[PDB]
Order: C-alpha cells, then sequence, then structure tokens
C-alpha cells in the first residue's frame, strides 16, 4: 500500500482527525511558503526519480497533537497577512 | 550458436575488458535561448546593425 | 497599426497585406485524398 | 442539477496483470491532457 | 468581454512589467513620455511641454516620441503597450 498511513490511525483513536491534521496545515505550507515548517527535513517523502529527490507530501508531521488551540478564522487571516506571496518574472 | 557463445565468453575468462552500458538521460533544454536579442538591452546602433545582418 | 507594427518589429518586420488563412486539418487522424472537383461558374443550372 | 467537471478523462476499459490492490493504469497521451496546469508548474522549474 | 483561465494569467503579464525594464534607457527620451500621461493626465501639450524638461523647443516634441516608439522593440518578455490598439 502506501507508507505510514494505517500507523496514523492506530496510533489514535480517530480516523476523522488525522484527515484535518494533514489538511488545513498541509494546504497552508504551500500557500505560506515553506519556512513556517520549523521542523527538520528528515520528516519528509522520498520521490524517485533523476536520481534525486523533490515534493514534499506529508503525513509524516503528525507527531505532538493537542486539544484545544486556535478558532478557525485566524488560521487563513494572519497566515495570509504575514506572507502575500505571489510570482513574478525578469 | 555463435551468438550464445559470445553470451558466455565472459565466464571462459577471456581479457575482453568493455562497460557495459553507461548511459546517462535526463531530457532538458534551454528555451531561453529562443528569445530574441531584446532582452539584452542594447543600444539603437546595434539595435540597427543585427536586425539588418538577419539577426 | 501603428502599435502592431511593434510586435513584428522583434521577430522579422515582415507584414503583408494578405495572409494564408486556408482550412487546416482538424484533430484526430489524416488521410491521403481522393477526387478534387472544381465548379467555377459553369454554364449549368447550378444554384 | 450537474456540474460540468473542468477536467476529466474517459477511454476504453482493460486489464493489467503488473497492476496491484492498490494501483490503476492510465492512457499515456491522456495523462499530458488532464495533468496540464500541472505538468506546466513542474517544467518552469526544472530545465525544460 | 470575460478572459477564461488560460488566457487570464497572460493578459495579466501583459501590462504590467514595461515600465520596470523602462527605467533602463536614456533619461531624457524616456522621461519625456513616461512623465507625461503615466505619472500625470493628458498628453501632447507642446506649449507646455518645451517647459517641462527644459531644453529642445516644440521641434523634439514629435522626434522624442518616435525615436522612443522603435525603443519599445527592447520589452519582449515585457509588454504593456500591446494590448490597448
Amino acid at each position: 500500500a502506501r507508507v505510514t498511513v494505517q500507523d496514523a490511525v492506530e496510533k489514535i483513536g480517530n480516523r476523522f482527525d488525522l484527515v484535518l491534521v494533514a489538511a488545513r496545515r498541509a494546504r497552508q505550507m504551500q500557500v505560506g511558503g515553506k519556512d513556517p515548517l520549523v521542523p527538520e527535513e528528515n520528516d519528509k517523502t522520498t520521490v524517485i526519480a533523476l536520481r534525486e529527490i523533490e515534493e514534499g507530501l506529508i503525513n509524516n508531521q503528525i507527531l505532538d497533537v493537542r486539544e484545544r488551540q486556535e478558532q478557525q478564522e485566524q488560521e487563513a487571516a494572519e497566515l495570509q497577512a504575514v506572507t502575500a506571496i505571489a510570482e513574478g518574472r525578469r | 550458436a555463435t551468438i550464445l557463445a559470445e553470451q558466455l565468453e565472459a565466464f571462459v575468462d577471456l581479457r575482453d575488458v568493455r562497460q557495459p552500458e553507461v548511459k546517462e538521460e535526463k531530457p532538458e533544454f534551454d528555451p531561453i535561448l529562443l528569445r530574441p536579442v531584446d532582452d539584452l538591452e542594447l543600444t539603437v546602433r546595434s539595435a540597427n546593425c543585427l536586425k539588418a545582418e538577419a539577426i | 497599426t501603428p502599435e502592431e507594427k511593434l510586435l513584428r518589429a522583434i521577430f522579422g518586420e515582415k507584414a503583408s497585406d494578405v495572409k494564408d488563412s486556408s482550412l487546416r486539418v482538424p484533430n484526430g487522424v489524416s488521410g491521403t485524398v481522393i477526387d478534387v472537383q472544381v465548379f467555377t461558374r459553369d454554364g449549368v443550372e447550378k444554384d | 442539477l450537474g456540474k460540468r467537471v473542468d477536467y476529466s478523462g474517459r477511454s476504453v476499459i482493460t486489464v493489467g496483470p503488473y497492476l496491484r490492490l492498490h494501483q490503476c493504469g492510465l492512457p499515456k497521451k491522456m495523462a499530458l491532457e488532464l495533468f496540464k496546469p500541472f505538468i506546466y508548474g513542474k517544467l518552469e522549474l526544472r530545465g525544460l | 468581454t470575460l478572459e477564461l483561465p488560460l488566457d487570464s494569467a497572460t493578459t495579466e503579464s501583459l501590462r504590467a512589467a514595461t515600465h520596470d525594464v523602462l527605467a533602463g534607457l536614456t533619461a531624457r527620451e524616456a522621461k519625456v513620455l513616461r512623465m507625461r500621461f503615466g505619472i500625470d493626465m493628458n498628453t501632447d501639450h507642446t506649449l507646455e511641454e518645451v517647459g517641462k524638461q527644459f531644453d529642445v523647443t516644440r521641434e523634439r516634441i514629435r522626434q522624442i516620441e518616435a525615436k522612443a516608439l522603435r525603443k519599445l522593440r527592447h520589452p519582449s518578455r515585457s509588454e504593456v503597450l500591446r494590448s490597448f490598439l
């Protein structure tokens, strides 16, 4: 099947939870660049192509979870505020 | 049968030191070369001499 | 048009009055031709 | 009730012993058509 | 009247990048056209443009513009003027 996928649903007593754990955060990593990701480059997927590795994926960040934190409206309020992101050419 | 013989000459201990396949394929190009000469910032003089010489 | 001459001035200034607006081959697979018919205003009863 | 998808494909169905339980085969040319906006995003980053 | 997503990214990159490479050109001829309608309003004043740069007369009012036109051929990857028509 896939790598470390059935291990994330057995470690915690829920499946629908793991979804947003690697959803509202994963899609947020791209719209925020890549700097917000402070963990080491160890927890990262591997893509075999041209004798090198690219992309990034996820499902390898879920380790230190918690109950109550932030609401749900600020997730994309101060995120797109600190970093605007765009696309320019020479 | 001769073809099969050559397909085993590596086991008869023969002086044949040749490399198998050392090919490296990774299709790449330089689309930037397809850009006109108006991307190097030139003067009107050269911008009229080159274009006059099929450039 | 004046503003148009600017674009072609970069990729060889050669803008002719008439162009080639022929019927191009639709997407898919091409094929040979069978027959060709030309009716340049025949003296017959054509509508 | 029915919204047409902007990105979809369709063709004849065949078999593939090489495939796995969690794998599926697909046409070659169809790959370029489907992931069109995506393939251009990687070609720019590369050298192609 | 409504551009599709296909050319939506093309038309955007064809009207906001020329004023970047425009600076890299002879100050005199470039500043005449740029600092006239691009920063202000209305172009071609003749007896007013002659006192805007404080130099020549009303002759180069047509020359400078023409000399600049052929210089607009420079912006290849970048474009702005080639869209109005």
